RNA sequence: UUUUUGUUUGCUAAUGUAAAAGAGAAAUUAUAUAUGUACCGGUACAUAAAUAAUCCUAUCAC
RNA sequence: UUGGAUAAGGUGCCUAAAUAUUCGCUCAUGAGAUCCCAUAAAAGGUGUUGGUUCAUAUGAACUAGCCCUGAAAAUGGAUGGCGCUAAAGCGGAUUACCGAUACCAAGCCAUAAAAAGAAGAAAAAAUUUUUUUUUAGAAUCUUUUUAUGAGUAGAAAAUCGUGGGGU
RNA sequence: UAAAUAGUACCUGAAAUCGUUAAGAUGGAACGGAUUAAGAGAGAAAACAAGUAAAGAGGGGAAUAUUCUCUUCUUUAUUAAAAGAAACAUCAGUGAUUAAUUUAAUUUCAAUAAAGCAAUCCCCUGAAAUUGUUUUCACUUUCUCCCCGCACUAAUGUGGGGAAAACUGGCUUUAUUUCUUCAAUUAUUUUUUUUGCUGAGGAAUUUUAAAAUUAUUUGAAUUUUUCUUCUUAUAAUUUAAGUUGUUUCUAUACAGUACUUUCUUAACCCACUCGUCUUGAAAC
């Protein structure tokens, strides 16, 4: 599982074959909520698709 | 006898195993691999000398003293007969809450807090158990209330087990007595019974 | 093979030194890095300081520059308005 | 004078719930003297007692008890959330039931 | 919510706030005894609430008035169809948490010799800013047709000087009862006076 | 609601009725499939008469057991306990409908010598 | 009107609680201030301004 | 089904959850109040709140927020109701909370697919000797595993019953 | 007459509909779904006691009409055990809550006590002289002083006009951070308080192996050690290898006021008339 998480984070020569192996992850809802999933994270209002970029981080602790 | 995993100390004691439980497809077995069971860890504010509140007995809101640590999570408490009524008593610590005084804080009665110890080192779980032959001679007579009662005193008391905790009581409030009862304020404390006033918050008063 | 609890890889040591072999030397180390005494971080705490202070130079500067440049602009659109104003 | 109390009060509100839908495995309970979330934290372990009469006897007594216990904090009010081993009855809402101090 | 009932001096409170209250102490299953509704206000001026009530009051089913909407003129029964209108009144609950409210105007016998309270999320002196208008339930009400209001006035002014006069013995009282305390605490154990002392009684 | 005594887990009581048969003489609480085309009940409105579906479906390791955690059989005959002398433990027995007085009492006492349970054991004396 | 025992041919003894666990609390009023007292609405002096964040009431058996 | 946590949307009462926090705007003698959605315009205001450009804290001209006029219909009437103005209205912001048959963990039913399969003692209770259970092997079967489950018209399979016939 | 509730409409004798009695409900429908509660009927086939001794009634089988043996009921007294449920505890899975924590990065700060610098001056900031560079003034507190109004104020002060140093504020050095501060965010780690729900399975040749822990033991490494790591061997344990234990109660009963269940009533929430044609039916 450590190699597997060193292919995952490193998107290292065994990349394709570990994702493909990895099913699916089956979230839990966030423990805060969303805010919108209507609007964007982008956008001045408060929103949530798009690219987080390194804010995924928080919300996949509280979805996980 | 303990695992410390992870840094814990844990603590194992002996465990039996009697549930039986039939086998998938031939025989019975024992359904309990284990043999070892963690202990008890009982609460931090629990010491011996400690005057605790009964909760839910026929002396629930009686105030009593803390004996010994019964080897087996339950503890048993002496809120001293001679002066409030309590007997010896193996109490449950969860329906118990401890207060933050100590009978050997006292200067008066830390002096004797070591024979109050070679007293209580000898009381036992085996003794609080109640004996079949006497359940069954207590329930015989089931088959003249005020006579049924006496009847189950009379036996409760003959009961050998329960003279030995007696003589452990008789003799653990002769030398708590006078101590105690120099103390005017608290031999009154002990002597009274905790009740929750409707100005009192128990989310707020300290235990 | 019978389906059993799935056992928590993160929490449950056993399992988590079974799925990573190399986990309990790495927590060992960190236990151990955390046991250190005070006392060396009370004493070492100005020596470790004291040399970040030419950091702190080029660190005031970076941003002393940004701002001038800032200001810059800003006066450079002003002078731009009043000359237009006329 | 007699009869000991050590129990804090509270009153059986409707049962765990939305708008025009109920959810009758949890009783909503609101205990006296709190009023916040973190006061209503305070009691989430104690036992409860819905202690209530009955028109005759059932066990030589005219009483009986549905035993519950308190779960989690419901809003922010202080208001709780309680599980008995039995769904109390509607024609409860609005009692009183017994917050213990054990365990 | 926990007392066999509570009683609720209504004077100075907005209606519709106070009903709020009153009604979701009402369906907790709380007792309370509404008093002095006739001092009730209500934001906005009194011409706009006569307004509001001239549109209720052409309120009727035209095929038999008798079945319409009952209007009710006096200020403890306005009080109490707000409550109502706050309540699931058409469900059993709803039934016995409105027959558990009580209104009157002024202060009849059995509530002017006990505890009233105030509830102050409803108070104007706390809701309303100082620069706008509000209007007297009683004032309204009498210009509806309720024309109770004088007598409710002078019932309250002898009211008030029974209330004064159990006031003055009261503190007189009060006060011998203080100076006997405080003669009494120099003859007690000096520990339980320092106990009394260290804990401000 | 379930009700769990035991092992056994009954995951619903109170058995489905037909749809309008609390107000249709002509229509018995027997389960029809409501077919319909504007059914309500059929379409799953929310608070009428539920259908039965294959979720409600009992554990398989205790589905036939009776509350005594033996399964039933029923005979007609002294001949026909033969088979529950090896299997006493797990089979009580339940006499037939139709059996007379004496057949009746000649299966109670065969029962009883093989140790056998019997559901109906005081019908008919 | 008071005490004891009980309400464990269609009938002829007979029980119900929407809420006991200290279910404790009577001044009035103003909110860009009030209240008491003393003199002639005014004057002067006190009081109050997290007010229930308080006070009062409980256990000392015989 | 049991717990948990959420979506949409809400948290003054009806109604579970904020009379929450924080910053502005608005007084309406027919205020306003969630997409679809349950109408409103041209034109105006010396109401008030901000801005912009000109003239020695004054005079103007614009601009756009909320408010007002413009704004009349027939049973009595509807921001859903009560009501709400130090909002319970309008525009934000910060938190917490409530909230599904959706999501997560676990159990169980069935469907689909899969891994695999044509012989020996286990326990307990009494007192070495007894007693109590079991000691399995049906291939459209047995054991285990994972995923999944709306449904008219329509199709199929497996089941449940009735009269009569052979065994 | 076996039977007349088989009396000529005569076997059985359903439903609709109606009568009697009892119980219950009853504010412009009634019924219902889901969840319980209260009552009222029934009930022991899991919802305790297997066995042992005696005497009473019986039934069988084996033994060459006489011995042993197996048992079924009734009573006596004479002992267990198990099952369920609660409480507590333990473990595991899954959450909720409150206290933290290692190591780094990011202009952080803020103090203590001894000196010093600048005075519209300082860390800053502001306005002016194919990019940088340089310069000017203008920026602060006063519970300070002076004049004018000289009581004019919101004021226990004030408005206007001038001076002062340097308390305050800023900077430069040395020692300290437990007097005080050492924040926040992120990355990387380690814990912790009080607690909700759940316990599938039961492994005759993988509940094994290993993994972890404990106690010995060998060698080595190293962050240098009372949780340091890596193996050599042994013996165990569970954190492995899906819940176990204790104590009570039911209960020392043979059916009740308890337990299971049906029914009747309530109560909270929900619920429109079915079949059909139809894009669309609760449909006026």
């Amino acid at each position: 599982i450590e190699d597997m998480v060193y292919q995952l984070y490193t998107c290292g020569p065994v990349f394709k074959k570990v994702n493909n192996f990895l099913w699916a992850f089956k979230l839990k809802p966030p423990r805060k909520g969303f805010k919108a999933k209507r609007h964007a994270f982008n956008e001045p209002r408060p929103g949530d698709w798009g690219n987080r970029e390194a804010h995924i981080n928080e919300l996949i602790n509280r979805m996980i | 006898k303990h695992y410390n995993v992870k840094g814990k100390k844990k603590v194992l004691v002996p465990v039996n195993a009697k549930k039986t439980i039939n086998k998938k497809y031939f025989g019975r077995k024992v359904a309990s691999k284990k043999k070892y069971v963690v202990q008890r860890k009982l609460r931090k504010s629990i010491e011996v000398g400690k005057v605790a509140i009964i909760l839910t007995g026929k002396h629930m809101g009686k105030r009593c003293i803390i004996t010994k640590i019964l080897n087996s999570g339950l503890l048993a408490v002496v809120g001293p007969y001679e002066i409030n009524g309590v007997p010896l008593k193996r109490v449950d610590s969860r329906y118990l809450v401890v207060t933050s005084t100590n009978i050997f804080n006292f200067e008066n009665i830390a002096k004797l807090k070591d024979d109050f110890l070679n007293y209580a080192q000898d009381i036992d779980d085996d003794s609080f158990i109640k004996t079949l032959e006497i359940k069954k001679k207590q329930k015989k007579l089931l088959k003249f209330m005020n006579n049924v009662i006496d009847k189950i005193k009379e036996i409760r008391k003959e009961d050998p087990k329960v003279q030995k905790l007696e003589g452990i009581q008789k003799d653990i409030g002769s030398l708590l007595k006078p101590e105690i009862l120099k103390n005017k304020v608290f031999a009154h404390y002990l002597k009274s019974k905790f009740t929750l006033r409707n100005d009192m918050v128990l989310h707020k008063m300290k235990f | 093979k019978k389906r059993l609890q799935n056992k928590n890889s993160l929490t449950n040591f056993a399992v988590r030194c079974r799925l990573n072999p190399a986990y309990k030397l790495l927590r060992s180390l960190a236990v151990l890095r955390m046991r250190k005494s005070i006392l060396e971080k009370s004493k070492n705490k100005k020596e470790k300081r004291v040399q970040k202070q030419i950091q702190k130079k080029e660190l005031q500067k970076i941003n002393h520059d940004y701002y001038k440049g800032v200001a810059k602009a800003v006066k450079k659109k002003k002078k731009r308005e009043e000359k237009k104003a006329k | 004078l007699q009869a000991v109390r050590l129990y804090e009060k509270g009153v059986i509100l409707g049962y765990k719930r939305s708008q025009r839908n109920q959810d009758p495995n949890f009783t909503l309970i609101s205990i006296k003297n709190v009023n916040t979330k973190k006061h209503a934290q305070f009691y989430v372990g104690k036992r409860v007692a819905y202690v209530y009469r009955t028109t005759k006897h059932h066990d030589g007594v005219k009483i009986k008890c549905i035993w519950g216990k308190v779960c989690r904090t419901h809003g922010n009010s202080g208001v709780i959330r309680a599980k008995f081993k039995t769904h109390i009855p509607p024609k409860a809402f609005g009692d009183r039931v017994r917050i213990l101090m054990y365990p | 919510m926990y007392k066999k009932e509570y009683v609720i001096d209504c004077k100075g409170h907005l209606l519709g706030r106070l009903a709020s209250l009153i009604a979701k102490e009402l369906l907790n299953g709380q007792r309370i005894v509404a008093v002095r509704c006739e001092d009730i206000n209500i934001s906005g001026s009194l011409y706009r609430n006569k307004l509001k009530y001239q549109e209720f009051l052409r309120l009727r089913t035209n095929t038999n008035p008798k079945k319409g909407p009952l209007h009710l003129r006096e200020p403890s029964k306005i009080l109490w169809r707000c409550v109502r209108g706050m309540l699931p009144h058409k469900t059993y609950k709803g039934q016995l948490a409105l027959k558990k409210l009580k209104v009157c105007v002024g202060m009849p016998y059995p509530y002017d010799k006990k505890k009233k309270y105030v509830l102050p999320s409803a108070l104007r002196a706390f809701r309303l800013k100082k620069h706008r208008r509000y209007c007297r339930l009683g004032t309204l009400s009498s210009r509806v047709g309720w024309n109770y209001d004088t007598l409710v006035k002078k019932n309250e002014v002898l009211r008030k000087q029974v209330s004064k006069a159990y006031y003055k013995k009261k503190v007189n009282n009060l006060n011998e009862k203080k100076e006997i305390k405080t003669e009494a605490l120099n003859l007690i154990n000096p520990e339980q006076r320092q106990v009394l002392e260290n804990f401000g009684y | 609601a379930v009700k769990k005594v035991g092992k056994i887990i009954k995951k619903r009581t109170k058995k489905f009725t037909r749809f309008q048969s609390n107000r249709f003489m002509r229509v018995k609480p027997a389960w029809r499939k409501p077919r319909g085309i504007d059914c309500r009940v059929r379409r799953r409105y929310k608070g009428t008469n539920l259908m039965p579906s294959i979720g409600y479906g009992s554990n398989k390791k205790t589905k036939f057991l009776l509350p005594n955690n033996k399964y039933k059989y029923v005979v007609k005959n002294v001949k026909e306990m033969e088979p529950l002398i090896m299997n006493h433990t797990k089979y009580c027995v339940q006499i037939a409908h139709n059996v007379s007085s004496k057949k009746r009492k000649q299966i109670i006492e065969r029962a009883k010598q093989m140790n056998v349970s019997v559901i109906n054991a005081k019908a008919r004396l």
